[PDB]
């Protein structure tokens, strides 16, 4: 019993990397993304900002 | 300080300079800096 509560834990554990990268990735993500109403017209006026 | 061979070709063709703030260091010029062609380098000659 001790043996397989054991295993059963580790199961658990080494397990959350996997979901944790997962959501990693949504956080990275998430805060390059400007909002695409400001984004849409700032490309029409590119190059003439001078 | 140029590396001399690439690793990945960029491909989108966008505008550079127009999007200063995006990236931490970056210096532009037109052609024949004069830098650039610059062989410089820090040496230690000897240990003991």
């Amino acid at each position: 019993r001790a043996i397989q509560q054991l295993a059963r834990n580790v199961q658990a554990v080494l397990d959350s990397f996997e979901r944790g990268t997962a959501d990693q990735m949504l956080r990275v993500l998430m805060e390059k993304a400007p909002p695409l109403s400001l984004l849409a017209p700032f490309t029409l006026y590119e190059g003439r900002l001078a | 300080r140029p590396a001399i061979l690439p690793s990945g070709q960029i491909l989108s063709n966008i505008e550079v300079h127009s999007h200063r703030a995006l990236f931490d260091i970056f210096k532009r010029f037109r052609s024949d800096d004069n830098n650039l062609y610059g062989a410089e380098f820090d040496a230690l000659l000897g240990t003991y």
